[PDB]
RNA sequence: UUUU
RNA sequence: UACCUUGAGGUGGUA
RNA sequence: GGCUAAUCCCCCAUGUGGACCCGCCCCUUGGGGUGUGUCCAAAGGGCUUUGCCCGCUUCCGGAUGGGCCCGCGUCCCAUCAGCUAGUUGGUGGGGUAAUGGCCCACCAAGGCGACGACGGGUAGCCGGUCUGAGAGGAUGGCCGGCCACAGGGGCACUGAGACACGGGCCCCACUCCUACGGGAGGCAGCAGUUAGGAAUCUUCCGCAAUGGGCGCAAGCCUGACGGAGCGACGCCGCUUGGAGGAAGAAGCCCUUCGGGGUGUAAACUCCUGAACCCGGGACGAAACCCCCGACGAGGGGACUGACGGUACCGGGGUAAUAGCGCCGGCCAACUCCGUGCCAGCAGCCGCGGUAAUACGGAGGGCGCGAGCGUUACCCGGAUUCACUGGGCGUAAAGGGCGUGUAGGCGGCCUGGGGCGUCCCAUGUGAAAGACCACGGCUCAACCGUGGGGGAGCGUGGGAUACGCUCAGGCUAGACG
């Protein structure tokens, strides 16, 4: 599985809002918002001065515990991203930001990334017209991510497509909100992205 | 007795042969003397058959006898045609 | 059990006897050969070898002796047996030899 | 009986820049005159010129420094920081141009002996030959 | 040394001496307890560590810790090695894989289970 | 291409064949340091043509015999037992230094 | 006197 | 097995 | 003992041709030509029956497969230093397809070794695999190549081919049958049993596909193979839900008794809907064959799937497994209680003798997640056998000193050779794997296609500075 379970509370042990809920991650509640202090028993005691690892550790978990993907599948791309040509930091964001439960994120088909994967494992999501339920299927670039008809007349998709109408999306995407569909563009290029990550500490973790 | 026949390297449920020039004797997987084509029965691909006439003739014109799948194969790439 | 196989055994004994009594002929006619040839009786030391001759690619028709096998019999025949008859001998039916 | 000639120079040459000499003299031979020649256009030494000390044939090297620095240790900086013998008697070493080595990403240089005769590294590499390693310098 | 030498003699591969002659390099050998008994331990400690004298299938006779608040060892009691040794009782080489044969797990644990061999309890 | 070697010959001793010693030279694999080995090879010699101290090629031959499988194919320089020397001494050398000691 |  | 005495012990003392 | 057929065996003939002796020619190891002499061939069958098919004989060549030989490379111990009689070579002979002490007779007295013979230990080798920055270390299971073996040992027969796993003979051990004389056996084939062990599966389906043997063909045979089964053993993909939801339930935990924590976590509302059900339902399979055409090219037609009612498609539809390790430092995660050098922990350092973040438990936390730990083993870190890349005054390490053999190393100038070395071209470097790119299965694992690199070695040509060799010269080393 991926993780379920108290996740405004991943959000706390990071010390940054993550979101991992869409919305009320934007209400006066998200936690982070009003009890920063990570959870558990002693969250509000002085903190120690963190081990060069402690960092590198709590950082590689940051961007990973975004995605929602699993250290292993997250490992795997790393590695990839590192045989490839390119910097590799680079690479390995945009190979994260290529995952279809992602893509279907940053579309807004869905409010946040796990609802987002779900609605792939459920066949509500169609890749160049045949659909796919492959949260970790990679997005190339011209590949039109969509929502299957059957599926277009869910109150989920309404309110999500719509919330979408007049709201701007990224630059490696685009979005045709009534047609309900969108197109990947291009690898995001790591300017694109603002994750609360310093990546570099990332590829760190993982050369000790 | 040298032939031609298929030569098995797909994978389970994923079949694609090699179409081969061999000594009788050898495994049907094992160490052939040339491969003078390839082969995909089921057509995963717009490209699921390739020969090579020209080898496919020398070998013929040199004992080489051919399965009758692997002659039925060379035939369907103009291996015997004359007209 | 029972492999009918046995036949090819049961065969190969009726060939074994065959091929055994063959080259027991090449023997005893070579041997003889070259016996009346280190004795000067050229005629018929002559007269023989032809016979071994005969007899040994006979052998090479089938399997008895078949190949360069029937050729070196030939061979070391002639060649003891011209050299033996290096006692005054002058070959005389040449039965065999190309004088 | 000096046993690797080469390295004999080549140390001369550390050792005298190390007190900073002016120049200092070693035993003359064609092959060493050669190394001389490349050690003074690549600019490690003021250059050198045949001189005959006692009766014989030497070799006067002119060494190069920078210039007085400041601080305690105004000693110049060295031109000629290092230079190694790497082939050697018993431990010969070879190589193809392809296995021809870079010097400090080619701040420095590699005198290696050709049968298009003493060249550097780069030049070696040009002629597009290879040889006998002679020594690092940088 | 001088190339030559190494020439002439090379340099010497490093060979490595086991620290656990289970023989067969097995991961783990069964054996018999002869005897099961309390042990002193040295240096700086101070206790009655149990052990146990195993004669093992591996053809050897080898002694053995018993991990855990309490077992159930005797003197017939089949048990399985595993190899790790007890810093403090030199001569116990190896340690008693609890929860396999004869050697019972250990009762009431509730926390390293995997290790002493015990089922998670039905705790509700 | 049959194989082609040169080498002294070292010894007399048989009828119709000569002991040639064959010297090699290369790198060593790990090493560098360019080492020498050798080795002897018996060529058949029909007519007891060559003699002790001769530089000879050998040529890889159908076997002549056991142990032997190369022929001389010429001469290169006659007489020079200094190499004949160095491997007779060598071979005096190993004279006792198995319980006692060879002799130097 | 053992151990800190 | 308990107390003396140790920080806790050994020995030793008091039943 | 008797009868009998043939593509069974034999004799004569024909001699394209071929084999052998002798001579000669060209070649050069036994290659090719030629002359005389000698010797040597065959099988018939089927018919859409005067022709065509299958087949037979001799010869030359092709193709494929293979034998033999050679250079170089291939683990540990020198507490193994001397070894050798078919042993090394020779002449003749035997033997084979063929070279050869392969074997024999005869003669010679040789052959091998510190560049490690001989002996002992261990071990199938490789493409590759794992690790490593590399050099290197370790390894050789699956797959592919080669080798070897088939109860242990020896042997030959038959054949193009075996010294023959499911052929033969003999000796040995064991098992079985035995009218005690004598017989039968050989799963290191698929599956399975039992024994050993920490441990390794189904006495399965099918011959449909690829491949093989025999057959003109139909077709037969195929535990090879193509599939299914069992085991998280590995890798990859997927789920156990998604959004909302209190300044915050209860319980449990801590408490400076104010409160803090588990916690948006649950409850609960709304949404989707793994399982499961209904319907449909596959590629893998078009050849062989038959018909037309000349049994050719070419066109036409028919038969055929174990997997499988499986994959996949459509419809319906349920909130629907979580565990394991760790929290003194190394090393990410801390408090209460219990215990009292006990019980216990422990990879190293160490922790427990009444305040223990180290023992057991609990709350809480970190890590990973159908896994997580443990044990064993390999490489790493370890420049800690140091070639890259180490050292030896006192840390471990200079031999008690000399003389000197082998060996390693070698001053200045010139010339020859061109062995080392360097360069160009070319051959070789199988496939798979690895790398790159693209492509097929919804993804990936997996697989397909294409591309690129490549040391080593062979061949041809070239260079000559350095090393080497030969020749000449010198005087600075050395010696007198
Ligand atoms: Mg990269
Ligand atoms: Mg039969
Ligand atoms: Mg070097
Ligand atoms: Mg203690
Ligand atoms: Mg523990
Ligand atoms: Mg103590
Ligand atoms: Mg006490
Ligand atoms: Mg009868
Ligand atoms: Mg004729
Ligand atoms: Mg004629
Ligand atoms: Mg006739
Ligand atoms: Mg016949
Ligand atoms: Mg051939
Ligand atoms: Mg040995
Ligand atoms: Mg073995
Ligand atoms: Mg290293
Ligand atoms: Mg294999
Ligand atoms: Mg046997
Ligand atoms: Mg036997
Ligand atoms: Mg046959
Ligand atoms: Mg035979
Ligand atoms: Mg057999
Ligand atoms: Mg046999
Ligand atoms: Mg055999
Ligand atoms: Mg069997
Ligand atoms: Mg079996
Ligand atoms: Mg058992
Ligand atoms: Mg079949
Ligand atoms: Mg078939
Ligand atoms: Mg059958
Ligand atoms: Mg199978
Ligand atoms: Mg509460
Ligand atoms: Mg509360
Ligand atoms: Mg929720
Ligand atoms: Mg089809
Ligand atoms: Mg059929
Ligand atoms: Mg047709
Ligand atoms: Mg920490
Ligand atoms: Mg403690
Ligand atoms: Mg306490
Ligand atoms: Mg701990
Ligand atoms: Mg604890
Ligand atoms: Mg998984
Ligand atoms: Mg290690
Ligand atoms: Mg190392
Ligand atoms: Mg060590
Ligand atoms: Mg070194
Ligand atoms: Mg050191
Ligand atoms: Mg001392
Ligand atoms: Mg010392
Ligand atoms: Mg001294
Ligand atoms: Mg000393
Ligand atoms: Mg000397
Ligand atoms: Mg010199
Ligand atoms: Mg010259
Ligand atoms: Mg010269
Ligand atoms: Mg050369
Ligand atoms: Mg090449
Ligand atoms: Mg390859
Ligand atoms: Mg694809
Ligand atoms: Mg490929
Ligand atoms: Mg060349
Ligand atoms: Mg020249
Ligand atoms: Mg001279
Ligand atoms: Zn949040």
């Amino acid at each position: 599985g991926r993780y379920i379970g108290p996740v405004c509370r991943l959000c706390r042990r990071e010390g940054v809002k993550l979101y991992l809920k869409g919305e009320r991650c934007y209400s006066p509640k998200c936690a982070m918002e009003r009890r920063p202090y990570p959870p558990g028993q002693h969250g509000q005691k002085r903190a120690r001065r963190p081990s060069d690892y402690a960092v590198r550790l709590r950082e590689k978990q940051k961007l990973r515990r975004i995605y929602g993907i699993s250290e292993r599948q997250f490992r795997n791309l790393f590695e990839e991203a590192s045989k490839k040509k390119g910097v590799t930091g680079s690479v390995f964001l945009g190979l994260l930001e290529s995952r279809l439960d992602n893509v279907v994120y940053r579309l807004g088909f869905a409010v946040s990334r796990r609802q987002a994967r779900q609605l792939v494992r459920h066949g509500h999501i169609t890749v160049n017209g045949r659909r796919v339920d492959l949260p970790s299927y990679r997005v190339r670039p011209g590949d039109e991510i969509a929502v299957a008809e059957k599926s277009r007349n869910l109150e989920l998709i309404r309110q999500n497509l719509e919330a979408m109408k007049g709201r701007k999306v990224g630059p490696w995407l685009s979005l045709d909100v009534e047609g309900m569909k969108g197109k990947f563009l291009r690898l995001p290029d790591r300017e694109d992205l603002a994750l609360p990550v310093n990546e570099q500490l990332v590829i760190e973790f993982y050369s000790r | 007795m040298v032939k031609i026949r298929l030569a098995r390297f797909g994978s389970k449920h994923n079949p694609h042969y090699r179409i081969v020039v061999t000594d009788a004797r050898r495994k049907r997987d094992g160490k052939y003397i040339e491969k003078i084509g390839y082969y995909d029965p089921r057509k995963t691909t717009p490209d699921w058959l390739k020969v090579d006439v020209e080898r496919a003739r020398y070998w013929l014109s040199v004992g080489a006898q051919p399965t009758d799948t692997a002659r039925r194969l060379l035939r369907q790439a103009g291996v015997f045609r004359q007209e | 059990r029972n492999l009918s196989a046995l036949k090819r055994h049961r065969q190969s004994l009726k060939r074994r006897l065959r091929n055994k009594a063959k080259k027991s002929a090449i023997k005893t006619l070579s041997k003889k050969a070259i016996q009346l040839a280190q004795e000067g009786k050229a005629e018929e030391a002559l007269k023989i070898m032809r016979k071994a001759e005969s007899l040994i690619d006979k052998a090479a028709k089938g399997s008895t002796l078949h190949k360069n096998a029937a050729a070196r019999r030939k061979s070391r025949l002639m060649r003891k047996v011209r050299q033996l008859l290096e006692a005054a001998g002058a070959p005389l039916i040449g039965g065999g030899l190309s004088a | 009986m000096l046993t690797d000639p080469i390295a004999d120079m080549l140390t001369r040459i550390r050792n005298a820049t190390r007190v900073y000499k002016e120049s200092t003299d070693v035993p003359a031979s064609r092959f060493k005159e050669e190394i001389l020649r490349i050690l003074a256009r690549e600019g490690f030494i003021k250059g050198y010129e045949r001189v005959d000390v006692d009766g014989k044939p030497y070799l006067r090297v002119y060494l190069k420094y920078g210039p007085r620095r400041q601080g305690p240790d105004p000693r110049p900086e060295q031109v000629i920081h290092h230079i190694r013998r790497i082939s050697k008697p018993g431990r010969r070493v070879y190589v193809g141009v392809k296995e021809i080595p870079r010097v400090r990403r080619g701040l420095g240089i590699a005198i290696l002996s050709t049968s298009k005769g003493v060249l550097t590294d780069r030049e070696a590499r040009k002629l597009g030959v290879g040889g006998e390693l002679i020594c690092e310098v940088w | 040394p001088t190339i030559n030498q190494l020439v002439r003699k090379g340099r010497e591969k490093v060979r490595k001496k086991s620290k656990v002659p289970a023989l067969k390099g097995a991961p783990f050998r069964r054996g018999v307890c002869t005897v099961v008994r309390t042990v002193t331990p040295k240096k700086p400690n101070s206790a009655l560590r149990k052990v146990a004298k195993v004669r093992l299938t591996s053809g050897y006779e080898v002694t053995a810790y018993i991990p855990g608040e309490g077992h159930n060892l005797q003197e017939h009691s089949v048990v399985l090695i595993r190899g790790g040794r007890v810093k403090d009782l030199p001569g116990v080489r190896y340690h008693i894989v609890r929860g396999v044969y004869d050697a019972a797990g250990v009762k009431d644990r509730k926390k390293s289970r995997s290790k002493y061999g015990t089922k998670k309890p039905k705790e509700a | 291409p049959k194989k082609v070697l040169t080498g002294v010959v070292v010894s007399d001793k048989m009828q119709k064949t000569v002991t040639v010693l064959v010297e090699r030279q290369f790198p060593h694999p790990l090493y560098g340091k360019v080492i020498k080995r050798s080795k002897k090879y018996l060529a058949h010699d029909p007519e007891e043509k060559y003699k002790l101290g001769d530089v000879v090629e050998i040529i890889e031959s159908r076997p002549i015999s056991k142990r032997k499988r190369f022929r001389v194919l010429r001469l290169v320089e006659s007489g020079r037992m200094d190499l004949v020397e160095k491997y007779l001494i060598r071979r005096q050398n190993y004279q006792s230094l198995s319980k006692r000691g060879g002799k130097a």
